């Protein structure tokens, strides 16, 4: 009697948040991305800008 | 003990969501079982389940369904008088029993 | 679910892998974008330092 409407229920109540998260991960990794561009720009260069102005 | 009932053939062995589950199930209540275990449990598989071995007294059948929905399946089960024989495909131990069965018979001779 | 679920489980599975590496490989390259652009940047500033130097001179 459960035929494929169950299996379908199921699927609905999987598929939504399986790939979903997966696909809010992504977005938050890129956004870590946008970050650490941010941090290497204000870290690694900006310590580089410091040595020349010392020797400047 | 089930060194020499079990089957790896009656495995989904390694998935990423399913498992085989064991059930004693008394002969009176097999095919009630048969025609329940369906409805015993959500994003279950149809057809999966088999008769393993059986004995003077019950079947022991497996049956393929989500890791998620065993806890219901075995507690509807429980409901249901069936008790699950909770036990994974292990080559390691069943042939480590028969071996030293037979090691230990051969040192008595 | 007999054969349907298992398959749109399976896809569903691996696009969520593609996704996450998919964006683990872009967060690498764009580090690397960062990297470059900020050395870019860096070698600008170098220039105006140094012609700030030669009016000082």
């Amino acid at each position: 009697a459960l035929s494929d409407a169950d299996v379908q229920k199921q699927i609905k109540h999987m598929m939504a948040f399986i790939e979903q998260e997966a696909n809010e991960k992504a977005e938050e990794i890129d956004a870590k991305a946008e970050e650490e561009f941010n941090i290497e720009k204000g870290r690694l260069v900006q310590t580089q800008r410091l040595k020349i102005m010392e020797y400047y | 003990s089930l060194a020499e009932i079990v089957k790896k053939d009656d495995f989904v062995l390694d998935s990423e969501y399913l498992v085989t589950l064991l059930v004693v199930v008394p002969k009176l209540n097999h095919n009630d079982w048969i025609k329940q275990y369906e409805t015993l449990a959500e994003m279950v598989v149809p057809r999966s389940s088999n008769v393993l071995s059986e004995d003077q007294d019950s079947y022991l059948c497996n049956v393929t369904l989500f890791r998620k929905a065993v806890d219901d399946f075995r507690h509807k089960a429980r409901e249901n008088k069936f008790i699950v024989r909770d036990f994974q495909y292990n080559e390691e131990e069943m042939k480590a029993d028969k071996e030293e069965m037979t090691r230990l018979s051969t040192d008595k001779k | 679910s007999q054969t349907q679920g298992i398959q749109q489980l399976l896809q569903a599975e691996k696009r969520a892998a593609e996704k996450v590496a998919d964006a683990r490989k872009r967060k690498a390259r764009r580090l690397k974008q960062a990297k470059e652009e900020a050395q870019m940047e860096v070698e600008q500033y170098r220039r105006e330092r140094e012609q700030e130097f030669q009016s000082k001179q």
